[PDB]
């Protein structure tokens, strides 16, 4: 049992392949770890790639926000469907937990979520809403609760008007 | 042919997590059943012989005493029957002061012999009725049994017999000394004109030298230090301010605009002056004692000291209005120098330390004022916080002996010639609401059988000696505590009396209790869902 | 962990001592409940439903799941006290344990344990020869009154106490009908031969003695009689079914006309078998083995009962009881198969009793000897075998002060005393072994304690009042005669105890006081435990 | 038990009731009195505690001990509790008041397990604890005659027993004078901010020094520090609460100008600030100045070049105590330096203290203050010291307040103990048990001693028993010659209200554990 300088060498450069293939694997699945560790632990104690690539999209100037949901869940996810026919500008979306593989803990005791991302950062993490909201509130109580923290942003068509660089142009 | 399905229409429609229980069995036995169990808890507290509980609430902290209020208040109650009684009980300590446990113990025996009426054929109805009708029977007795009256509130050894046995339920080995002090407390206090102010009795928990070292303070004692370097005056002329000891600023914004040399460099020896000026201004009146509500500027701290004043900061206002009512002067709410009237004046005002606390002591020569402060010694946190306990008891029985002078013989005498009258009366009224008067005025045996047990006597024997002794005729006897045997004897000799208007809303209260328990037919519990508070 | 080295947790000092003490103490108190008069009995639930309702304080303690093995050895001390006496089971784990408790005590203020063990030792001799001298009374200076008020005492604290008046008189008749003598002429009671039989139903008051002796089971066909006006019984220890031959044995068939004789006679043996045992006039036949349709088709044809799988100390014991021999084969010392009537043992009548939907058979007045046996009836299968217990200890008790005529007055007045002159005595004895004796001399005053603490009433009162009541009688000379004070705990007051009839044999006291002092000097003897972890 | 449909308190809800909870709680007030039961007396241990943090605290004082414990059981808190009174109160026998707590309620345990009603036991208590009272009060010895040098031999005396049981007590003698010392400057009020208490690394116990005035630590000295002549042979101290620094004027001050001129006239006006304020100090006459507020650099190299000393960001109680002792004021301005608001010492000095700076002001002739200035080998060694340090100043300072005084060695508690027998003789016989009860418990006082001392303590028990019944008041153990001794005669004294406090303490706890019969825990939030 010597040799402790093993100066591997060649095998490195030579295995580079697998070792590569593994770290953008181990990667793949930071990014993920990453993402969900915002909400466990940093919140929590006070597909998923689908997901990832969601938030990491989008521009940064538009606040989007995401609900994880296990099958009063009806009466909140009917509040956000009207809550988005009120705000179109926003893209209101959710997405299951088994999906996302959260922890056991968030999938017991913290059902409600009402998570909100602008820019790839946590703007807010309302988790397990039902105490300080209730169960059957309408969505213009979730819209005041929202708005009174400043996260919510501030005619009608006939159905469409939207359709070379060339207008108009009589000139001679 | 494994399953049953639940019954179409209600029992279908219910929530998910909701209760519903419904009927004679399924709701008003189970709510006496709970009120009960909230007595049967609460029991043995009750007397002299009552023992301390050490309680331990959801945040961890210790209460050991033996007031009824106090351990139903600290306890988690979850049955909605005894959250009822609950209520009735902290609204009799509310109203009185005294008698929570009474209240619970009334009406615990009063639901259960409702229990067991409704169990041999009465219904709901005839049991109130007879219950209501039996309460004002009690309460039109009860006049007629008053022993006697305090007939002298100024004197200090009657206000001390008096108090002796509202704390003598708490604190029974050391009584005497707790009644002398309330009532030195409490004469001091109380003036010529009859409203007496339980609020100007003020108690100040000292730890380190036993609660037989406790005495009472004319005056206001705070525990914290003096801002400045003088700590002792002997002639106080204390000027209480509002405003925070420091130059006055404005509201909206204030910006030193510098437009010359000369305006930088006479800037902060103008504003030197100025606070000088005013502190000077303050001290050329006499007044050598200054009380702030807000900071200490350092500039006048130190023009403070330059002049001799002693300085102290009060943070809290009702500190403040206690203080300016103890020594008399007025809340200024500027730095301007106090006239004559609005001037406090003190006999002695020092800094002092007791065990390993500083203190500042506001001390009246004279045996008046406002304000009396009670310094409470201990070995424990718990016990000094007990002994306020029994502090706020003997204060408040003295204010309602203020209300109402007359009083009824204790020890379960007067329960028992209400038992026993009450239940002569529903010998003659015929119908169905005999039963109920019965078992209301049997429900008054609770107290001295509490108090049998508490003691170590059988109850029975002292059951049926007062039954006969009150045949006799003596309607002033209750069982002895001092005795190892199951005895009576004269309580208006042994001064061991009780307020009548403690026991007659007490008696009103748990009879209101009992039957607003016994009305309910129906219970529909939603889901406990959150709310932890 | 250390410089030790040893795959296991480690106790020194007073650590160990404090948690033997405190084992000994648990157990002490599960039971201490359960002592006196006063006492009440516990349920116990054995995790899959079943209720134990029992008083006895060996049955709580063999129950239990005990895991510390001072706990242990206290359990196994109760179970052999009630193996060899019967009684006292309870007040010899509390005497045992208080024992413990002070010696542990004695060892904290730096007394040695060999010192309080020598203590101990000198306290039990001095204390079993003082009870053996002066706190005993003769039997034959009373009669039946002294058998009939031990059982009494002992069925005390039972669910039959209150029944005594007719359960002591049920007992002390079934003890003396199984008496007989042996060799020397010394007449001993073999307790356990009075067979003991359960059954719900009708109150307590019907639970009936048999004057002989009563089977659990019942005939093996329905066509033979179920009476016999006069018995002539014939008891075998071999089962009466078709002969088959051995393993040794083949049998091969070369000529097919022996195959029909052969089959022929492997059970014409039985029936031959069967027809001698008949022939001598036998009535009823009880054999331990099984009984096949033929034979029990024979006895019916015979007219004579035919009992079947009968227990074979069922069997003994009727054999005993009625003249029968026991008959394992039928085989004499001429090489033939023969029975005689000289093995037919002789009862007055056999029944087929119906108890309570159930059947038994009843063997009454058995000659040439006499036996008994008691059928117990209560409300449920609990009661009835908590009254079964509290049987076999009243028996047991019976049979202890027969055998030793010496009884001591109960109610703890044996324990006052004792403490009392151990207390004077312990001055003339060494300088710590003065402490140890006194401290043995403060432990036996656990059971009068006890004892009043059951009844609700002021123990130290009662306690002082029987301590200052030993004390006279033994200062003055001419009081001699209040050694018999003891505890009245329906009353709440001292109270003559030999005059009042409660007794208690002197063995009880002298055993429960020896296993006690030996289980405490054991105890006492560990200064440091070493508790190996598992290999799993 | 039954399940009913809707329970009544809430659920997990613990509740223990009767004769088996007070039991229980007996024995944690024994396991707790366990854990300082080697700390007493002279042959007394350490006891060493590590937090969760994984700092150590090593400890002879019994208070401190059981403060480091995390004790959860509501019975056992009361024993801290009253540990925490004796120190607060008198600030030693802190480990007497547990011992004497648990030793009562181990007494009354069998009587408690025999049925016997708490309120009798309550009484009993009472009725004894007054009784020793009384007697220590009229037994113990007192001079009505205050000579200075024989209230100084007691002073002295009551603090080498106060210390006598420490990793000090080599040096008892030494601290001790000391002490006294330290103690006899303060005016009135003894207050504990006025006599400081400094910690530095490295060197013997014997190279404690107490200092006739006051002594900091350097405090972050700015360049040009250095430059500064550092031993003044008579001083005039400026004590200051200013902050000597280019700054702006106020935090709102805003300067508006429209000329190069203005401009200049502005950083002019700014530095003629700070030079009227340096000026100003400068021909006060002082040449030490401190301050609480930071000193700038500026001001520092001004102090250098006149030959003045300067320190900035003094902590407010060195200023306090520099106050004290030179005998100034603390000015928040500097317009009016008169003579008789400047501090005044013999000798100033910046000294090196083992591997630190301290500035010493010595020579003062009316200080009313003193610093102590503690080495050791170890930061746990010198917070011993300084908790020891601690107890033989409060020792000291009661028995400045009350000079009465019993024998110690357990002395006084044998006296007690068969006072209360005797009088325990004298009664119908129900209190008597409890009496003798708590006369025995009495006893356990002398039996830890000479059980920590290694004695056989049943011997030195008897002897004790024998020499108190047949007279000698002050006969208690003598640890040195393996017997006992006249304790008074040999010096070992502690102040009387020492002993009333920890009967009164101890009784006050016993009664309190003993009256409560059942408790409930209610569950986590
Ligand atoms: N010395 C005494 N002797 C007999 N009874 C007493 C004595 N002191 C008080 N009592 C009785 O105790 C009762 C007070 O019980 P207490 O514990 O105060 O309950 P509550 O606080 O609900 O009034 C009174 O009704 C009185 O009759
Ligand atoms: N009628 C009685 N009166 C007074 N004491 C009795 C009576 N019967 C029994 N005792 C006492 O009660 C004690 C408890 O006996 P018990 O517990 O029934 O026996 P075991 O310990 O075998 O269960 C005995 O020592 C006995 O002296
Ligand atoms: N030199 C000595 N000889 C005998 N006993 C002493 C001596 N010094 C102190 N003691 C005793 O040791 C006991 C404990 O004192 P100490 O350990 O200093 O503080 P605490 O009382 O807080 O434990 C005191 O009651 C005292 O009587
Ligand atoms: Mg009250
Ligand atoms: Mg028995
Ligand atoms: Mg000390």
């Amino acid at each position: 049992l010597a040799g402790e300088g093993i100066s591997v060498n060649t095998g490195p450069k030579g295995v580079i392949n697998d070792w590569r293939r593994f770290k953008q694997l181990e990667t793949e699945q930071r990014e993920e770890q990453c993402r969900e560790m915002e909400r466990l632990i940093k919140k929590l104690s006070m597909s998923g790639e689908g997901f990832l690539d969601m938030i990491d999209k989008e521009q940064k100037s538009i606040v989007i926000m995401v609900h994880i949901y296990e099958d009063g869940t009806e009466a909140m996810n009917g509040c956000m469907i009207c809550l988005a026919a009120e705000y179109p500008a926003v893209k209101f979306c959710k997405v299951k937990s088994s999906v996302i593989g959260a922890s056991s803990q968030f999938t017991r005791n913290a059902l409600p979520a009402l998570l909100i991302y602008k820019g790839g950062e946590l703007i807010g993490n309302f988790v397990r809403v039902t105490d300080q909201l209730g169960d059957d509130f309408f969505a213009v109580d979730l819209e005041a609760f929202l708005q009174e923290f400043g996260l919510l942003p501030e005619v009608l068509t006939s159905v469409r008007n939207s359709a070379s660089e060339d207008s108009d142009l009589e000139i001679d | 042919a494994l399953h049953v399905p639940k019954a179409p229409g209600f029992a279908q429609m219910l929530k998910e997590g909701a209760k519903h229980f419904s009927g004679l069995e399924e709701a008003v036995y189970r709510n006496i059943q709970a009120c009960k169990e909230l007595a049967q808890t609460t029991r043995t507290a009750y007397g002299p012989n009552g023992m301390n509980k050490m309680v331990i609430n959801h945040l961890e902290k210790l209460f050991v005493t033996n007031d009824a209020a106090t351990i139903l208040r600290e306890l988690e109650v979850q049955h909605p029957a005894a959250k009822m009684i609950v209520m009735a009980s902290h609204m009799q300590e509310q109203e009185v002061g005294d008698g929570t446990n009474f209240v619970l113990v009334f009406a615990g025996a009063l639901l259960e012999l409702a229990e067991e009426l409704l169990r041999i054929g009465l219904s709901v109805s005839e049991v109130i009725e007879g219950y209501e009708i039996a309460c004002r029977k009690a309460h039109e007795i009860l006049p007629n049994l008053v022993c006697c009256s305090a007939k002298n509130l100024r004197d200090i050894d009657e206000v001390s017999s008096l108090l002796r046995t509202s704390i003598m339920s708490k604190q029974y080995g050391n009584e005497v000394f707790l009644a002398k002090l309330i009532a030195q407390a409490c004469v001091s206090i109380f003036p010529d004109s009859g409203h007496f102010n339980v609020d100007n009795i003020r108690v100040c928990k000292i730890l380190g030298s036993g609660i037989s070292s406790s005495s009472v303070l004319h005056g206001m004692v705070f525990k914290k230090e003096t801002e400045g370097d003088v700590t002792s005056v002997k002639d106080a002329k204390i000027a209480v301010y509002s405003c925070p000891f420091d130059g006055m600023i404005t509201e909206t914004k204030g910006t030193v605009l510098i437009k010359t040399a000369e305006e930088l460099m006479n800037f902060s020896k103008g504003e030197e002056n100025l606070m000088d000026a005013q502190v000077k201004a303050i001290a050329d009146t006499g007044a050598n004692v200054v009380v702030t509500g807000g900071k200490v500027a350092d500039m006048a701290l130190h023009y403070a000291n330059k002049y001799n004043i002693m300085l102290v900061r009060l943070n809290s206002k009702w500190d403040l209005r206690r203080l300016c009512k103890t020594v008399g002067a007025t809340a200024l709410p500027r730095l301007t120098p106090p006239v004559l009237e609005e001037m406090g004046h003190c006999d002695s005002v020092y800094l002092s330390e007791v065990g390993d606390t500083q203190v500042v002591v506001f001390k009246h020569e004279k045996e008046d004022g406002a304000i009396s402060t009670i310094v409470l010694r201990g070995s424990t946190d718990n016990l000094m916080d007990d002994i306020e306990r029994a502090v706020d008891d003997g204060v408040n029985t003295f204010k309602v002996l203020t209300r109402d002078k007359r009083l009824v013989p204790g020890g379960g005498a007067t329960e028992i010639e209400l038992a026993k009258q009450i239940t002569s009366y529903g010998e003659t009224c015929p119908g169905l609401e005999q039963y109920a008067i019965k078992k209301f005025a049997e429900a008054f045996e609770a107290i001295p059988r509490a108090l049998a047990e508490n003691s170590g006597v059988k109850a029975n024997e002292v059951i049926s000696k007062l039954y006969a002794v009150h045949q006799e005729g003596n309607k002033n006897v209750g069982l002895d505590i001092e005795a190892e045997v199951p005895a009576v004897k004269d309580m208006l000799e042994a001064g061991i009396l009780d307020t009548y208007l403690g026991k007659y809303w007490a008696i009103k209260l748990a009879t209101n209790a009992a039957v607003t328990v016994l009305r309910v037919d129906q219970i529909i519990m939603a889901k406990p869902a959150g709310g932890p508070k | 962990e250390g410089p030790l080295s040893v795959f296991g947790d480690r106790s020194t000092g007073e650590t160990i001592r404090s948690q033997n003490v405190m084992a000994a103490a648990s157990i002490a108190n599960i039971v201490k409940s359960s002592l006196g008069p006063v006492g009440l009995d516990k349920m116990l639930v054995d995790d899959i439903g079943d209720v134990t309702i029992t008083n006895d304080g060996a049955t709580i303690l063999k129950l239990l799941e005990v895991e510390h093995p001072a706990a242990k050895v206290l359990c196994e001390l109760a179970d052999l006290q009630d193996k060899e006496v019967g009684d006292g089971t309870t007040s010899v784990v509390i005497i045992a344990a208080e024992l413990l408790k002070n010696a542990d005590e004695l060892v904290k203020q730096k007394i040695h344990p060999t010192s309080v063990i020598s203590g101990y030792r000198l306290a039990c001799k001095e204390a079993v020869r003082y009870i053996n001298e002066n706190l005993i009374v003769n039997t034959d200076e009373l009669g039946r009154d002294c058998l009939i008020n031990a059982a009494k005492t002992s069925m005390s604290s039972k669910i039959i106490g209150i029944n005594g008046d007719f359960f002591a008189n049920m007992v002390v008749d079934a003890v003396l009908a199984i008496k007989y003598t042996d060799i020397r002429g010394q007449p001993r009671y073999p307790v356990n031969s009075v067979n003991i039989l359960k059954a719900h139903g009708r109150s307590q008051m019907e639970s009936m003695l048999i004057s002989g002796y009563a089977l659990n089971c019942v005939v093996g066909s329905q066509g033979m009689p179920k009476r016999i006006v006069n018995a002539k019984i014939a008891c075998l220890d071999f089962s009466l079914q078709k002969t088959k031959m051995k393993l040794g044995v083949q049998v091969v068939i070369t000529d097919p006309e022996k195959l029909d004789q052969i089959r022929q006679r492997e059970s014409d043996i039985t029936k031959e078998r069967i027809q001698k045992i008949l022939a001598t006039g036998a009535n009823v036949i009880l054999t331990t083995g099984g009984i096949d349709d033929m034979c029990l088709k024979y006895f019916v044809e015979a007219g004579a009962m035919a009992v079947r799988r009968v227990l074979k100390r069922d069997l003994k014991r009727i054999a005993k009881a009625s003249g029968a021999t026991i008959l394992s084969t039928l085989a004499n010392l001429e090489g033939e198969e023969t029975f005689e009537a000289a093995m037919l043992g002789q009862a007055e009548e056999v029944v087929q009793e119906r108890i309570c939907d159930d059947e038994l058979i009843l063997i009454k007045n058995t000659k040439a000897r006499t036996s008994a046996s008691i059928i117990l009836r209560g409300a449920n299968d609990f009661m009835c075998d908590e009254m079964e217990r509290s049987l076999h200890d009243a028996l047991c008790v019976v049979k202890r002060v027969l055998e030793s005529k010496s009884v001591v007055p109960g109610g703890g007045a044996v324990e006052a005393a004792l403490s009392i002159y151990l207390e004077n005595y312990a001055t003339s004895m060494g300088s710590r072994e003065q402490l140890a004796i006194a401290e043995f001399a403060r432990s036996l005053l656990v059971i009068p304690n006890t004892l009043a603490v059951n009844a609700a009433q002021d123990s130290t009162d009662l306690v002082a009042k029987l301590r200052a009541f030993h004390n006279e009688a033994q200062v003055n000379p001419e009081r001699k005669n209040l050694k018999w004070i003891g505890l009245d705990l329906s009353n709440g007051k001292p109270r003559d105890n030999k005059q009042a009839g409660v007794f208690e044999p002197t063995i009880v006291k002298v055993k429960s006081l020896k296993f006690a002092t030996e289980a405490a000097i054991t105890i006492l003897r560990i200064d440091d435990l070493i508790k190996l972890h598992p290999e799993s | 038990m039954m399940p009913t449909p809707v329970i009544l308190l809430k659920e997990g809800t613990d509740s223990s009731q009767g004769i088996p909870q007070l039991v229980s709680n007996i024995s944690a007030c024994q396991v707790i009195a366990e854990a300082v039961r080697t700390t007493l007396g002279p042959r007394g241990m350490d006891k060493l505690i590590v937090d969760g943090r994984g700092k150590a605290t090593i400890s002879n004082d019994g208070a401190t001990i059981l403060k480091l414990l995390d004790v959860v059981h509501p019975a056992a808190k009361t024993l801290v509790d009253i540990a925490k009174s004796q120190d607060a109160e008198v600030g030693d026998g802190t480990t007497s008041v547990t011992l004497l707590a648990a030793e009562f309620l181990k007494q009354v345990k069998p009587y408690v397990e025999e049925g016997l009603h708490p309120q009798i036991i309550i009484r009993a208590f009472r009725t004894a604890t007054q009784l020793a009272v009384n007697k220590i009060k009229e037994i113990a010895v007192t001079v009505k005659k205050a000579d200075k040098v024989e209230q100084r031999k007691l002073l002295e005396k009551c603090a080498m027993t106060a210390l006598s049981s420490k990793l000090i007590s080599q040096q008892k003698a030494f601290f001790a004078k000391m002490v006294v010392d330290a103690v006899m400057m303060l005016d009135d009020l003894l207050q504990l901010k006025m006599i400081g208490i400094k910690k530095v690394q490295g060197g013997a116990l014997e190279d404690s020094q107490l200092v006739a005035g006051v002594a900091f630590k350097k405090t972050f000295s700015y360049a040009g520090f250095e430059m500064q002549p550092k031993k003044y042979h008579n001083p005039k101290i400026a004590l200051l609460n200013v902050e000597l620094e280019l700054k702006a004027e106020k935090d709102n001050a805003e300067i508006r100008v429209h000329t190069v001129e203005d401009y200049q006239a502005i950083v002019d006006a700014e530095w003629n600030i700070l030079y009227d304020k340096l000026e100003k100090i400068h021909h006060s006459g002082a040449k030490v100045v401190l301050s609480k507020l930071p000193i700038g650099d500026v001001a520092t190299q001004y102090f250098a070049d006149r030959d003045m000393f300067c320190a900035g960001r003094v902590p407010e109680e060195d200023l306090k105590r520099t106050m004290m002792a030179c005998g100034g004021s603390i000015q928040t301005s500097v317009n009016a330096l008169s003579a008789d608001v400047l501090g005044r010492c013999q000798v100033f000095e910046e000294t090196q203290i083992g591997g630190e700076r301290y500035n010493f002001f010595t020579g003062c002739p009316k200080a009313k203050t003193c610093t102590f200035i503690l080495r050791g080998g170890a930061e746990q060694f010198m917070e011993e010291t300084e908790r020891s340090l601690h107890d033989a100043i409060m020792i000291v300072r009661r028995a400045i307040k009350n000079d009465s005084v019993v024998a110690g060695g357990g002395a006084i508690e044998m006296e007690l103990s068969k006072y209360l027998r005797d009088y325990s003789r004298t009664i119908p016989g129900k209190q008597q048990l409890l009496i003798g009860a708590y006369a025995k418990a009495l006893e356990i006082i002398p039996r830890q001693l000479c059980d920590n001392a290694g004695f056989d303590a049943t011997n030195i028990l008897n002897k004790l028993r024998a020499r108190h019944a047949q007279g000698g008041t002050w006969y208690g153990v003598d640890i040195n010659n393996e017997d006992i001794a006249d304790n008074f005669e040999a010096f070992v004294w502690e102040p009387a209200m020492v002993r009333i406090n920890a009967l009164t303490a101890a009784s006050e706890a016993a009664c309190l554990i003993v009256s409560v019969d059942e408790t409930i825990k209610n569950p986590r939030s």
